[PDB]
RNA sequence: AAAUUUUACUCACA
RNA sequence: GUGAGAAAGAUUUGC
C-alpha cells in the first residue's frame, strides 16, 4: 500500500523488526568489517583534511553534568574475580556508583579531577591506579538493536565501561559546543524539521542535490581521526586516553573477547567524527552517517567525492542519490523551496501497548500530522475515533477493568468516544486530562514505571529520597542520617497536611487554572 | 548493616544526584512487553481501581480553550514558544502546599518548544499543541 | 589553607552585616578581620551561626574539618552549599565571574601524555583504501524489477497453500467445532497435558533452516483484526484454545523434556506454537466427527508474537488509504490480473506485512522512496538495494519480500512515474 | 516440532 | 510467588 501513495511515504505506520536473535553474529559481523577495513583493501579510515579551521577550547573549565552520568539504561563493569577478567551487565547508576566506590570519590567531577592529576599511571587513586582505570575500560559488552524500521538484520550496539562514559560525557560534550559555534544549523535547540529547513536555505543556489549516506560509517573511524579531531579541538591528555582506549579495545562475544583495533564501536562519538567531516570543508551538512550537499557541475561532484574520501565518510552507493526537486535529511523529505514535500512522508503507527498510552501516543502524533500539515484536522478526528474504537475492542474486558461509569472511555468499561477537538481544547472529563499529549502521565505509564523499577537489574532496598525541596542542590552531599532527616520532615509535614502521598503537580494545567 | 554502606561501600557521603538516581520509579519506556506486564497480577485494573476513587477526585478542573483566528495554510515554519519556569516564591509555596517536590524542581526550569507549523494568521500568532488548522491561539 | 581563596572571600563578604553593625563574615586573610588566639577552621567565619564556612573547587576537597560548612563554586555560573543563606549570598555576590587559579581544564596535560602518545604510535595504524569509482546512471526501470521477482520466484518457488495468510479467513466452523478440533488435533500431535493446558516437547534439534517458499495470497483477510488480537492474547496467555467471535487459535508453549524433572510452567524465553484452523483442501487437512479443518501452525519467540499482535490493521489501512492511489487487481501470485484478478488481495498483503516479523517491506519501501525521489543513482549498487532475500529468512518474511517487490512492480506497471 | 545454536540455569524461602 | 549466585532474566538494548 506504501507503493501506490501520491506522495512520500517511508513505510513507517508498522513497528520495527524484533527477535530473540542473540548478538554474536552482528557483533562479529561489525569487527570482521572493521578489520577488513583495517587492512586498507574495502574502504578508507586513514584521514586526510585539514582541521585547523576548528577552533581552540582547551581553556575552557572541565565541566561534567552528572544527569547523564547516571542512567537506569544498560553498561559493562569490569571486576578481577580471581585472576581474570568478568564483564557484568549493569544499569549505568550502578556501574558509575561501583567507580566511585573504588575509587573513593564523591562525585565524577572529584574523580575526573584526581585521574587528570596524578604523577604516574601507576599512581594509585583508592583501590584502583590509572593504568587499571585505562586496562578495564577497553572492555565492551555486546547487544542487539531491535525495532530499527527498514533493518531487518538487526546491528549491534554496545554497552561500555563506566569511565569509558564519562571520558565521552566530557569529549561529546565539548565536540557538541564546537558544532554549535561551527554552523548555526547544529544548535542545541532545533528540531528535525528546522534542520532540513536550514538545509533547503543553504543548497538553494546550485542545482543538483546530493543525498548522502555513509556505509560502514562505525567501522571507518578509525581511533586516529577520534585524536585528530580532539586534539584540533584541544581535549589534553582525556582525548589521548579515550583513543587509547578506543584503539586497544575488546568485546565479550558470548564467552569469548575479540579484539577490535578499528572502528569506534556503534556511534559513541557522532559529534567527534560529523566534527571531522565539518572541519575539512563547508560544503557538507552532515549528521553523522546522513548528509546532503549541493553542486552544479561534475567537476563539483569530483570536488565532493574528493572531500568525502578524504574525510573518511565513504559514500554508500546503495542508498546515496541525486535529486533536482526533493531534499532528504533527518529522514524529512523538503522541496527546493523548503515547503514540506507531501504525503505522509515519516508519520509512525502507534503500537497497542496500554490502553491509555495508545490513547495518548496516537493523539500526540494525530497533532504532530495536522500541524506540520500532513492531514486535515477531520481526516485525524476520524483517525482518532477509530483508534478509539480499536482500543474499545481490545481492552473491554475483565482483566483490564472493571468500571462501567459513564465518563470513562470505551475501552474502560465507559461510553465516551471523546472527539479529538474536544480533547485538544480541555473540553472534557478531567479523566481525560492524562490523555492529551501535554497532559499528566496515565495509569499506564505509571504502573509500568513503578514494575521497572522493581526489576532485577534495577531493584534496591536503599531507602527512597523523593519529593525534595526545590531549594537544595542536586550536587548537595548527604548521608544516611542526612537523608533520614530529609525524609522524616518531609512525612511528617504531610502527614500535617492530611496527605498520605504528596499531590502531582502538571505545569500546564497549574498554569491554566491560575488568574 | 543499613544498605547506605553497601551500595556506597568506602564512602561515607554521596550527591543527592546519585542517590535520586538509585532509586527512580518515574521513567517510562515503551517496549513490546507492555500488555503482559499489564495484565500480570491485574496491576493496571488495580491501579485503576486506585486511581477512580484516591487520586480522581483531586485533578483541577481546568477550563477550555476560547479564543481563536482565522488562518490559512502556508509554508513550513518552526514556531517558537517559551514556556517559563515557576518562581522562587512560586516553587517554595507549591512545596508548603504538598506538591511533590520533583515535578515542582522540573517546572523550574525555563523552557522553549519548537514545533513545524504550516498555518499562519493574520496577526502572526502563536498556536496551541495540534490545534494550528483551526486557529486557536497561545494568546 | 590555602592562599589562593583570598580574594575569593574578600569579595564574598564586603558589607554584611549580622546583628545591627557588626560584620557577619570576617575574611581570615586580612588580619583586621581575623580572630586572633583561636584556631582557623576555615576562610570566614559566621558570627551569627557561629560556624566555619570553606570554599573549594569542584572535585578538589581540603583538608579542614568535617564540622566546617564546604562552599563548592560550580564551573557553570552556579554555587552550591550547605547553607540556604550562603547558597543564596554566595550567587548574588559572586554574580561577576572571576577566575581563581587552579581550576582543572580540558585542555589540561597530564604526566603521562607523552607516555600514552608513545604507545599509541607503537600500536597498529590503518592502511589508506582505494578510492571508489562512482558512476551515476538513471534509476532502475520496470525491466530490472520484474529481474528481481523472477529471480526469487525461481529460486524459491510457491507452496500448495496459505499455511497461515489462510487463517484470515473463516473456516466453515462454530465455536465448539473450532475447539473440539483444535483439541483433538493437539491430542493427536502427541501434545503433554497438563494442568489443562497443552505443551510441546522437544528433546533434539535438526539444527537446519526449515524450508523456504513463497505463500500464495488468499482471497482476502476479513479475520485480521481477530487473528492479531488472538495471537497477542494466546502469547500471553497459553495453553487452551483462545475464542473470537469467528475464529479461534491454541498458543501451546514448548518446551524441552527432560525426563520428571522437565519444566512445567514457561518463562519469558519460551517459545510458543500458534494453531489456527482455515478452509480445508490442503495437505494439512485434520478431520474429527465430520468436522474438517485446515491446522496450520506457526513458531514464534515471545518478541515476534508481541511484535505481531500489537499492530493495528485498521488504523494502519485507513492511513494508508489516505492518499493512495487506485489499486489494481491481481492474482494468487500477485501478478496483474484485470480479468479475474481481486482488490482484496492488498489487505492479504497487509495482514503479511503484520504477520512478518522482519519487517523486512519497510526496508523494500525506503528503498521504494529512494528511487522515486532519485534523479540518477550509482550504477550496478542502487539496483542491489532491492536484493534482501540474503538479510531474511523464512517463509513468511520471504513472502513478505516478494510481495512488496510485487506491488513495487504494480505501481511502477499502472502508475508510472 | 518450527520463522532451527533458539525454544535452556542453580540455590534458599513461602 | 520473593531473595541470592552463574560474563545472565525481561525497563531487556547503547550513543
Ligand atoms: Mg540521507
Ligand atoms: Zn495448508
Amino acid at each position: 500500500m506504501w507503493a501506490f501513495q501520491e506522495g512520500v511515504c517511508k513505510g513507517n505506520l508498522l513497528s520495527g523488526p524484533t527477535s530473540m536473535k542473540a548478538p554474536d553474529s552482528a557483533a562479529r559481523e561489525s569487527i570482521d568489517r572493521a578489520s577488513e577495513i583495517m587492512t586498507g583493501k574495502s574502504y578508507n579510515a586513514v584521514h586526510t583534511g585539514d582541521l585547523s579551521k576548528l577552533p581552540n577550547q582547551g581553556e575552557s573549565p572541565l565541566r561534567i553534568v552528572d544527569s547523564d552520568l547516571y542512567s537506569e539504561r544498560s553498561c559493562c563493569w569490569v571486576i578481577e574475580k580471581e585472576g581474570r577478567v568478568v564483564c557484568k551487565s549493569t544499569t549505568l547508576t550502578r556501574g558509575m556508583t561501583s567507580l566511585l566506590n573504588t575509587t573513593k570519590c564523591s562525585s565524577p567531577s572529584e574523580l575526573i579531577c584526581k585521574v587528570l592529576t596524578v604523577e604516574s599511571l601507576s599512581e594509585k587513586i583508592g583501590d584502583t591506579s590509572v593504568e587499571e582505570l585505562l586496562s578495564h575500560g577497553r572492555y565492551f559488552k555486546c547487544a542487539l538493536r531491535d525495532q530499527e524500521r527498514g533493518k531487518p538484520k538487526s546491528r549491534a550496539i554496545f554497552l561500555s565501561h563506566p569511565f569509558f562514559r564519562l571520558l565521552s560525557s566530557v569529549v561529546e560534550t565539548h565536540a557538541r559546543s564546537v558544532l554549535s559555534k561551527v554552523s548555526a544549523v547544529y544548535t542545541a535547540t532545533a528540531s528535525a524539521e528546522q534542520r532540513a529547513m536550514m538545509a533547503a536555505q543553504v543548497v538553494e543556489s546550485r542545482k543538483h542535490v546530493l543525498n548522502g549516506d555513509c556505509t560502514k560509517y562505525n567501522e571507518a573511524i578509525d581511533a586516529d581521526t577520534l585524536l585528530k579531531v580532539w586534539d584540533a579541538i584541544g581535549m589534553g591528555s582525556i582525548g589521548v586516553m579515550l583513543a587509547y582506549m578506543v584503539r586497544r579495545k575488546c568485546v565479550l562475544i558470548k564467552d569469548t573477547l575479540v579484539e577490535c583495533p578499528g572502528g569506534m564501536l556503534m556511534g559513541m562519538f557522532n559529534a567527534t567524527a560529523t566534527l571531522a567531516l565539518q572541519g575539512t570543508t563547508d560544503r557538507f551538512l552532515s549528521f553523522s552517517d546522513d548528509f546532503i550537499t549541493s553542486f552544479n557541475s561534475p567537476a563539483e561532484l569530483r570536488e565532493i567525492e574528493d572531500l568525502l574520501f578524504a574525510s573518511c565518510h565513504n559514500l554508500s552507493l546503495k542508498k546515496s542519490y541525486i535529486s533536482v526537486a526533493s531534499l532528504e535529511i533527518n529522514s524529512c523529505t523538503l522541496t527546493r523551496d523548503g515547503d514540506l514535500a507531501t504525503g505522509l512522508g515519516c508519520t509512525a503507527g502507534v503500537p497497542f501497548r496500554g490502553p491509555l498510552v495508545t490513547l495518548k501516543q496516537t493523539a500526540a502524533m494525530l497533532s504532530g500530522a495536522v500541524d506540520s500539515g500532513v492531514m486535515p484536522f477531520h481526516s485525524a478526528e476520524r483517525l482518532f475515533q477509530i483508534k478509539q474504537q480499536e482500543c474499545a475492542y481490545r481492552y473491554n474486558n475483565p482483566t483490564y477493568t472493571t468500571r462501567n461509569e459513564d465518563f470513562l472511555p470505551t475501552c474502560l468499561g465507559g461510553k465516551t468516544v471523546i472527539s479529538f477537538q474536544s480533547l485538544l481544547t480541555w473540553d472534557c472529563h478531567p479523566f481525560w486530562y492524562q490523555v492529551h499529549p501535554d497532559g499528566p502521565d496515565t495509569i499506564d505509564q505509571k504502573v509500568l514505571s513503578v514494575l521497572a523499577s522493581k526489576t532485577r537489574r534495577r531493584r534496591t532496598r536503599l531507602e527512597a529520597l523523593s519529593d525534595l525541596d526545590p531549594l537544595v542542590p542536586h550536587r548537595l552531599l548527604v548521608s544516611e542520617s542526612d537523608v533520614s532527616k530529609i525524609r522524616a520532615a518531609r512525612q511528617a509535614h504531610l502527614k500535617s497536611l492530611g496527605l498520605e502521598q504528596p499531590t502531582n503537580f502538571n505545569y500546564a494545567i497549574y498554569k491554566a487554572v491560575q488568574p | 548493616m543499613s544498605q547506605f554502606g553497601k551500595s556506597f561501600k568506602g564512602r561515607t557521603e554521596v550527591t543527592i544526584t546519585e542517590y535520586r538516581s538509585h532509586t527512580v520509579k518515574d521513567v517510562h519506556r515503551s517496549l513490546l512487553t507492555a500488555d503482559k506486564s499489564l495484565r500480570k497480577s491485574f496491576c493496571f485494573r488495580n491501579a485503576l481501581n486506585q486511581f477512580l476513587d484516591k487520586d480522581l477526585p483531586l485533578l483541577p478542573i481546568r477550563p477550555k480553550l476560547e479564543s481563536r483566528v482565522a488562518v490559512k495554510k502556508s509554508k513550513l515554519r518552526s514556531q517558537l514558544s517559551f514556556r517559563p519556569g515557576l518562581t522562587q516564591e512560586e516553587a517554595i509555596d507549591l512545596y508548603n502546599k504538598g506538591y511533590d517536590g520533583d515535578s515542582v524542581s522540573g517546572a523550574l526550569q525555563d523552557r522553549v518548544v519548537n514545533e513545524p507549523v504550516a498555518y499562519s494568521s493574520a496577526d502572526n500568532d502563536k498556536f496551541h499543541r495540534g490545534l494550528a488548522a483551526l486557529g486557536y491561539t497561545l494568546a | 589553607m590555602d592562599s589562593r581563596f583570598a580574594q575569593l572571600t574578600g569579595v564574598f563578604c564586603d558589607d554584611f552585616t549580622y546583628s545591627e553593625g557588626s560584620r557577619r563574615f570576617l575574611s581570615s586573610y586580612s588580619t583586621v578581620e581575623r580572630r586572633p588566639g583561636v584556631p582557623v577552621e576555615g576562610d570566614c567565619y559566621d558570627c551569627l551561626k557561629n560556624k566555619w564556612i570553606a570554599f573549594e573547587l569542584e572535585g578538589q576537597p581540603r583538608k579542614f574539618p568535617k564540622a566546617t560548612v564546604r562552599c563548592i563554586l560550580n564551573n557553570d555560573a552556579t554555587y552550591v552549599c550547605s547553607e540556604q543563606e550562603y547558597q543564596q549570598i554566595c550567587k548574588v555576590q559572586f554574580k561577576d565571574y572571576l577566575e581563581i587559579d587552579g581550576v582543572v581544564k580540558v585542555g589540561h596535560k597530564a604526566s603521562y601524555d607523552a607516555e600514552l602518545r608513545e604507545r599509541l604510535l607503537e600500536l597498529p595504524h590503518p592502511k589508506s583504501g582505494p578510492k571508489p569509482r562512482i558512476e551515476w546512471v538513471a534509476p532502475p526501470r520496470l525491466a530490472d524489477i520484474s529481474k528481481e521477482t523472477a529471480e526469487l520466484k525461481r529460486q524459491y518457488g510457491f507452496f500448495e497453500c496459505s499455511k497461515f495468510l489462510a487463517c484470515g479467513e473463516e473456516c466453515g466452523l462454530d465455536q465448539e467445532a473450532r475447539e473440539l478440533i483444535l483439541n483433538e488435533y493437539a491430542r493427536d500431535r502427541e501434545f503433554e497435558f497438563r494442568n489443562g493446558g497443552w505443551i510441546q516437547r522437544y528433546t533434539v534439534a535438526s539444527h537446519k533452516p526449515a524450508t523456504q517458499k513463497i505463500l500464495p495470497l488468499p482471497a482476502s483477510a476479513p479475520l485480521a483484526r481477530e487473528l492479531l488480537m488472538l495471537i497477542a492474547r494466546s502469547t500471553t496467555q497459553a495453553g487452551k484454545v483462545l475464542h473470537s467471535d469467528n475464529t479461534s487459535i491454541l498458543a501451546v508453549p514448548v518446551m524441552r523434556d527432560s525426563g520428571k524433572h522437565s519444566k512445567r510452567r514457561p518463562t519469558a524465553s519460551t517459545h510458543h506454537l500458534v494453531v489456527g484452523l482455515s478452509k480445508p483442501g490442503c495437505e494439512h487437512d485434520f478431520e474429527f466427527d465430520g468436522y474438517r479443518a485446515a491446522v496450520h501452525v506457526m513458531h514464534l519467540d515471545p518478541k515476534q508474537s508481541a511484535n505481531i499482535g500489537e499492530q493495528d490493521f485498521v488504523s494502519t489501512r485507513e492511513i494508508y488509504k489516505l492518499d493512495m492511489l487506485e489499486l489494481p487487481p491481481i492474482s494468487r501470485k500477485g501478478d496483474l490480473d484485470r480479468a479475474s484478478g481481486l482488490e482484496t488481495r492488498w489487505d492479504v498483503i497487509l495482514l503479511l506485512e503484520c504477520l512478518d516479523s522482519t519487517r523486512v517491506s519497510q526496508a523494500v519501501a525506503q528503498h521504494f522512496n529512494r528511487h522515486r525521489l532519485a534523479l540518477s543513482v550509482c550504477k550496478d549498487e542502487f539496483r542491489k538495494g532491492y536484493q534482501l532475500a540474503s538479510e531474511i529468512r523464512g517463509t513468511i518474511p520471504l513472502s513478505s519480500l516478494y510481495y512488496s517487490l510485487c506491488a513495487v512492480r504494480l505501481r511502477m506497471t499502472v502508475h508510472p512515474f
